[PDB]
Parts: C-alpha cells; structure tokens; sequence
C-alpha cells in the first residue's frame, strides 16, 4: 500500500480511494494513497438530479477519483467531490496514478529484498525525496539518469540507494520502445564534417531537459548522405514528439550555417 | 653495370639454378596404395607416409580424403573400414587431394612460406 | 633499424607475360597484387598495383648481393646492419579495363619504367610491342628492361634472345638500356634487378618550393555504416601529388569543384577544405611530397567522395591561381598504327565538332572540336580541365578511359 508523511490532505486536492461500502447517507471510502485514510462521499456530490442510483455507481473495491472538499483536523470529516471535481484532472490524476503505483512496486521490490519495510522505505525514501525536488515519482527517473548524487542531495541514508537505482533501472528498460526519423545531410563547407557535427549538437542541445521521458539519442550515419535519428524512452508521446522537435531544429538550424539536411521522403 | 659481357650476371642464374635443381616436384616414389577389394578398401601402408608428411595428420589425411559418412581412422592401418564412400582400387588418389593441401608445400619447394593457399588467420584478423 | 620515411621514387611495371610482371613485385616488395589485405584493412582502396619496400646497402659485401630490402643481412649472410639508401614503391597497373590507359597522368607518377619481358615467344607481345614506345610518348628516359621468366630456359635463349631487344632498342632513343637476367618465381638474381633499380633509375630532382599539385586517383567514405555522429570523419581523397609540398592542417582546395547553375551560366567552383592526416599505405605522416601514393584524410562531407565521386580531379592549395579551363588548346600528334588487337595503317583523322575523351590526368572530359590546325586544336570541353603552369600530355581517345579506341595524344597549350 501507499503511505503519507501528511496524514491529512490538503484543500481541494485530487486523489484516490476505494469503495468500501455505499450505504446510508453518500458512500463511505478510504484514501488509499495515505494507508487508507477513511474519506467520505455525500450522495449531493454525485452525479446531477439525473435519477440517482448509488448502489450501482459506487460499486464495492472500485477505486475512483475523487477531490478533497472538506477536512476537519480533529476526527477526520474528509468529504469529497466525485463529478464536481475538475474532469480534465480526470486524466491528470489518472496518470500520476500509473507513476505511483510503480513507485510502490519499486519501493516493495527494494524494501522486501533487504531488511526493510514499505513502512521503512516510504519514511526514508519517498519522504525525504518529497522535501528536494517535488514529487519522487519523477525524481526517481531523474536520478537513474543523472547518478547517486540525486538521492544523496536528498538525505537518503547511505548506501541502500543502490538496490533502488538497480531496481529502478530494471523496469525502465523493460517498457522500452524506440522511435527513429530518417534524415539526409550534404553541406559543403570549409569545414564541413566540422559543421555537419556542430549543427546536430546545436539541435539535440537541452532536448533531455524539456522532454522527460528519453534515457539516450543516437544520429549516426547509416549511408554517406543519409543519417539516422534515434530517440529510445519510457513515453509513447515523448518519444515521437522529441523526435520531431529535433528534426525541425536540424532543418532550422542547418540552412543558419549553410547545412542541407532534409526528411527522407520514404 | 655490363653490356653483352652480362653473361657472367647470367651464369649466376644457371650457378643459383643448381642451387634450385630438383626441389618442386615429386620424387623417390609416390603412392603407396595397393590393391585392395574386401567390403571396401584399406591401404596396408597409411601408417608410414603419416610421418613422411609431418604428424599424425588425422586432420589432413584422413580428414581430406574422405567423401559422405566415411567411418574408421587409421589404428592399425589404413582406414574407411566401413562405408569410406570410396572403394576402389584407385592407386592414384593420395596425389591429386593432396595437391594444394599438402602439409607444407607451396609455390617453392625449399624452405619458402609453408602453408599459404589455404589458411583462415588470414582473413579474420590481419597477421600479415 | 633504418627510419620510417615515404616512397621518394614511382617504379612503373610495364609487361605481357601473365603474373609474371605481378610476381616480379612480390619478389621485391613482397606485397600481394592479387588478393589483396589492403581492402581487408581499412575500406575500399583498391585500384593499382600498390606496392613498396625499403632499400638498404650491406656496404663492406660484394655483389649482387649488398644490396639488400629488409634490414635482416642474411642474403649477403651476415649478422650486421646495412645503411639506408631510400624507400622505392612499384606500380603493377592492372587496374579496370587498362592496358597502357593508366600510363597518361604524367611523370610524377612514374619517375622510372622496367620494361618485364614476356617468356617463351620471340621478342614482342600484343602488349610488349603496345605500350613500348608509350614510355618514350609519355616521357620515361630511364628504363630498365628485364629478362624474366627464364625459370627453365637455356644460354642459348640469350645469345639471341638478348640480342633480339638490341635491335628493337636500336631505331629510336632507348639504347643501351640495361637488360637484367632475372628468376620469376624464384627470388634469384633479383639483388641484380635491386642494384639496376639503384643505378639506371635514380631519384629524380623534386623542387618543394612550387605548387603543391595532387592528382586524385581515388576517394571515397571511410566511416562505417552506424558510426555515431561524433565519430565522423572527413572524405578521403588519396592521390599522386605531382609536385610541391603538403603538410597536414594546411588548407586546400578541390577543383574544378562542383556545378553551380547560376542564373543562365553554370560554372565549377573550388571546394575549400583542410587536411587532417597523411597516409603513406599504412603509416601516418605529417607532410606528404611527389612519388609515392598517398592517402589524405580530409574535413570534407562523405556525400562527395563516398563512391569514389571525387575522383578525375585535381588539389592544390586554398591560394593558387590556379586556371581551371574550360576551352583548351591542343597540339595533338601523329600516331602510328595503334589498336594491337586489330591492325591497321594510319587511322581516323582529327575533323571539327567531333566527340573526343581527353584524358586530362585522369579526367574523361568529352570536348567538341572547334579548330583544326597543323599543330593546334581549340577544343569544347565538357567538364572545365584544370592546368597549373606547363601543358598536359592528354592522351586523347574518343568513349572513355580504356583500352577500346585510343588515338593520338598531344600536350595542351597554354
């Protein structure tokens, strides 16, 4: 399950919970995101006046996304909206979900293999990687890429950071997929291969950056006039869109320093 | 440095010729099959010209001259004692299977470059 | 032992006699003309028979057999260590379709001939007889005819044998050239052709303060296919430079160059570059000079050597002043009876706006007559020929740079 340093959730914050019994007045759920803290659905917040059947909407152990709508620091009192929450946070939440659950599974993985606890692993992982660099979901991927430095820049307790990047490394190269445009360069220059060279590296320069997904690039030569483009990440999207951004910044770029490069029109 | 009087230069290529008389060829006498015709074929004499070549050569003798599942090497003598593919009485066939794969005999006779139509470290990764 | 140095001299190998030319070179050399480790090595260099060797002196010896090519003394047995005279390179000319069509580039290409007799018949060939006086067209003075393939003959295969080539050498310039009784197979008596290799053909005068002028022969993409972007290097564009002296880092320039439509007129303009490396067959040098075949990387786009595009041109460097024509005038010149495989009397004359291939170094440039004089044609070329300083011997043709139709030859006035 998914623990949380902050027992209680912040104001009109997007979450997730599964049904555990629609009786009486709404529904009764459980937070499943801070180790199943007991929320509450009020039947006003379904649906509309649409004829209303409860029973069936809110069925038992289905997980659904609802937003926080009222929280009382005593007891508990976390009424929350289901439909009156912003349906486009519909796919955002949603998403961030996927990362999370592979979050835990990773974090189960490490912790179980060593003399851990997912109790242990929440409070001494996610935790401290919460307070450096905003949610560990994607600064988990930030540090498979960059090193050891980022989970140690976080407080991470020494030398158990390892099994995670192991780990973490693992799953990653299991969803991999690959996405390779097809170009064509033939400057004559001065310096040509010089040009041809610096051209590319103006184009690929701070791509990593702004699309977070990728893990290497690859623009080597495949005939003597034709070049290949590779970009091989963890996103369906990223991988197709970096793709494309860099092929017009190859063309862009190129005519800047008189470097024909163009699509291969096949 | 010589006119018609290089024929000095050229007694030197008939005074080095002696020094090249009789080496690439083939001499005192060269197969020693003989006539044989039971259920194949078997040489009584394969364990002598084994070392008139160099070693063993069961990667060379018995290993070239032998046609589709051809049984049997040479323990006592001769070999392909069942099946060789090859029962003959050809006494003529040690000669021509043996005519570039020899051992050690290439495009000179004395003492050249041993082993050089036939080679496979010579492709992989240049030696030479 | 003795040091790394390049090829100060281009021996050109002039036969008929099947192999027997070929092996002649492996005799010295020791490199393999035929199947070859050069294309097993690095890409796709593979032209002329390229082959070289240094040449040292067991001096305190007597001959033939001081002389020696590997510094081991053991073929004028011994245990010591020769001097250093020079390093001497050979070409075979096999090529594609050639059988005297390689022979038209020049005289830095060839600074010396031997003339490789052919074996059991009289005296002449379909060759032999061909490309004989294509030394004396050419201008190759210093010639070394040899006697090889005398593997199994007698004295007698000499007492007129030799004297056979005294007659065909008395009638025109080649007299008292040298003839060598050499072992084809057997590397016999070659210490003898060694010593006449050093004496009758000798290393010509080379002026390093001139233009640097190469003759490109070849060119071509040297990165495999998948190297990275990073790992990229410029074409490569080994030659015959002719003259001069190029060092690496120095810039270039290739011409004529490239077409460029320009509004109504096309033209050839220059293709501006860098050298990165020296490469004398395998060893990597800082400066290259004339003799010897030399490879030099460049910082040049792939897309314009790769398959050997930038081939038929010529380098010099950035500032040159160079002339890169496209009319020429030619004093063509009166040929004999020419095509050995068919025979006949004089041939067909030089008349106006007629198609001929002048080969310009090694460029096949098809230029329309447009005058005809006595010792003077203005032609219409269709690739811009590039000239330096003197005129080029072109030997002039008709379809393209082989053995079928060759006619005439002539310099180019300029």
């Amino acid at each position: 399950m998914i623990y949380s340093r902050s027992k209680l959730p912040s104001e009109g914050e997007i979450l997730i919970a599964t049904v555990k019994q629609v009786f009486d007045y709404g529904s009764y759920v459980s937070l499943d995101e801070y180790g199943g803290l007991q929320a509450f659905l009020p039947w006003s917040e379904v649906s509309s006046k649409w004829v209303k059947n409860i029973r069936d909407v809110l069925k038992e152990n289905r997980k659904v996304i609802v937003k926080v709508i009222r929280v009382d620091r005593r007891k508990g009192t976390v009424d929350v909206s289901l439909k009156k929450v912003t349906d486009d946070e519909r796919r955002k939440k949603n998403l961030q979900w996927k990362k999370i659950q592979r979050l835990d599974k990773i974090l189960e993985l490490v912790s179980q293999k060593l003399k851990l606890s997912e109790k242990d692993a929440w409070e001494q992982v996610a935790w401290k990687l919460e307070a450096k660099y905003g949610d560990p979901i994607t600064a988990i991927e930030k540090a498979v890429k960059e090193g050891e430095k980022i989970l140690i820049d976080a407080g991470v307790p020494e030398i158990w950071v390892k099994p995670l990047l192991e780990e973490a490394s693992k799953h990653a190269e299991e969803r991999k997929v690959k996405m390779s445009g097809l170009i064509t360069v033939r400057t004559n220059e001065p310096l040509g291969v010089e040009k041809i060279k610096e051209v590319i590296s103006k184009a690929l320069e701070n791509i990593e950056q702004d699309y977070e997904s990728l893990l290497n690039i690859k623009i080597y030569t495949i005939g003597a006039p034709r070049y290949r483009v590779d970009v091989v990440g963890t996103n369906p999207k990223e991988a197709s869109e970096a793709l494309n951004q860099i092929i017009s910044n190859l063309i862009k770029i190129g005519k800047e320093e008189n470097v024909d490069i163009s699509v291969v029109k096949k | 440095s010589s006119e018609k009087e290089y024929v000095e230069m050229l007694d030197r290529l008939y005074s080095k010729l002696p020094e090249k008389g009789r080496k690439e060829g083939t001499q005192s006498l060269p197969n020693m099959i003989i006539l044989n015709i039971g259920n194949t074929t078997i040489i009584r004499n394969f364990a002598e010209y084994c070392d008139r070549i160099r070693r063993e050569d069961k990667i060379c003798m018995k290993y070239l001259l032998k046609e589709l599942a051809a049984p049997g090497n040479v323990d006592d003598k001769g070999e392909l004692v069942i099946q060789g593919k090859f029962s003959s009485q050809v006494i003529n066939t040690l000669m021509e299977r043996f005519l570039k794969a020899y051992v050690e005999c290439s495009t000179c006779k004395s003492l050249d470059t041993i082993l050089k139509k036939e080679k496979k470290s010579w492709y992989i990764v240049c030696l030479a | 032992a003795w040091p790394k140095v390049q090829p100060e001299v281009n021996i050109g190998v002039v036969g008929h006699v099947d192999h027997g030319k070929t092996t002649l070179v492996q005799a010295i050399t020791g490199i393999w003309t035929s199947k070859h480790s050069e294309e097993l090595k690095r890409g796709m260099t593979i032209k002329l028979g390229y082959a070289e060797t240094n040449i040292g002196v067991c001096e305190s010896c007597k001959k033939p057999e001081a002389y020696v090519t590997e510094p081991s003394c053991k073929s004028c047995g011994s245990d010591d260590e020769p001097k250093f005279l020079r390093r001497i390179s050979f070409i075979d000319a096999p090529g594609h379709e050639v059988l005297m069509a390689t022979m038209l580039s020049g005289a830095a290409l060839m600074d010396g001939a031997i003339l490789v007799v052919a074996a059991n018949e009289p005296f002449p060939q379909p060759q032999t007889r061909e490309h004989f006086v294509a030394l004396g067209i050419i201008g190759v003075k210093n010639l070394i005819i040899v006697q090889n393939k005398v593997d199994v003959v007698s004295k007698e295969e000499a007492l007129s044998q030799y004297r056979q080539i005294k007659q065909f050498t008395k009638g025109t310039w080649a007299e008292n050239v040298p003839i060598i009784p050499v072992s084809a197979l057997h590397k016999i008596n070659i210490d003898s052709l060694i010593e006449g290799i050093e004496e009758y053909i000798k290393t010509p005068y080379r002026d390093l303060s001139q233009k640097p002028v190469m003759l490109v022969i070849r060119s071509f993409d040297v990165n495999k296919p998948g190297t990275q972007f990073n790992e990229l290097k410029g074409g490569v564009i080994g030659g015959s430079i002719i003259q001069g002296l190029f060092k690496v880092d120095q810039e270039i320039k290739v011409l004529p160059g490239l077409r460029v439509e320009k509004q109504g007129k096309v033209s050839y303009e220059p293709i501006f570059t860098k050298i990165s490396s020296i490469r004398f067959g395998d060893e990597e040098f800082k400066e290259a000079k004339p003799g010897g075949l030399v490879a030099i990387g460049t910082y040049l786009d792939p897309s314009l050597t790769k398959a050997d595009n930038l081939l038929g041109s010529i380098i010099t460097l950035a500032d040159a002043e160079v002339p890169v024509l496209w009319n020429i005038r030619i004093k063509y010149n009166l040929l004999e009876r020419v095509v050995g495989a068919k025979e006949m009397l004089k041939v067909d004359p030089i008349r106006a706006k007629e198609t001929l291939m002048l080969s310009v170094g090694s460029s096949t440039t098809l230029g329309i007559v447009t005058s005809v004089k006595k010792d003077e044609i203005e032609v219409e070329l269709r690739r811009p020929v590039a000239v330096w300083s003197n005129n080029i011997r072109t030997v002039i043709s008709r379809q393209i740079a082989g053995r079928w139709r060759m006619i005439g030859w002539g310099l180019v006035e300029i």
